[PDB]
C-alpha cells in the first residue's frame, strides 16, 4: 500500500508492504539506474544497520513532498 | 532511433518492468 512514492519502478504501489520501510540498502553495488534510496514496504525492524541504512517507519504518510528527480 | 527506453525508475512516465 503506497508506502512512499513506489519501489522498482514507477507505476504502483509495492505489492508487499506494511511499514514505510525507508531502506537505503546497497547488497553491495546497487545495480538498479540509481535508486533514490529508502522507500520501503516489507514486514518488521529486524536490522536497520550495516550497509543498509533503513528508516523504518509505521506512519500514515511515510512519503513527504512528491519529489523524486528535481530539476 | 525507435528505442526509446525501457527507462524511468522512480517515476516521470509509465513503467520499468519491461
Amino acid at each position: 500500500i503506497r508506502c512512499f512514492i513506489t519501489p522498482d519502478i514507477t507505476s504502483k504501489d509495492c505489492p508487499n508492504g506494511h511499514v514505510c520501510y525507508t531502506k537505503t540498502w546497497c547488497d553491495a553495488f546497487c545495480s538498479i539506474r540509481g535508486k533514490r534510496v529508502d522507500l520501503g514496504c516489507a514486514a518488521t525492524c529486524p536490522t536497520v544497520k550495516t550497509g543498509v541504512d533503513i528508516q523504518c517507519c509505521s506512519t500514515d504518510n511515510c512519503n513527504p513532498f512528491p519529489t523524486r528527480k528535481r530539476p | 532511433y525507435r528505442g526509446w527506453k525501457h527507462w524511468v525508475y522512480y517515476t516521470c512516465c509509465p513503467d520499468t518492468p519491461y
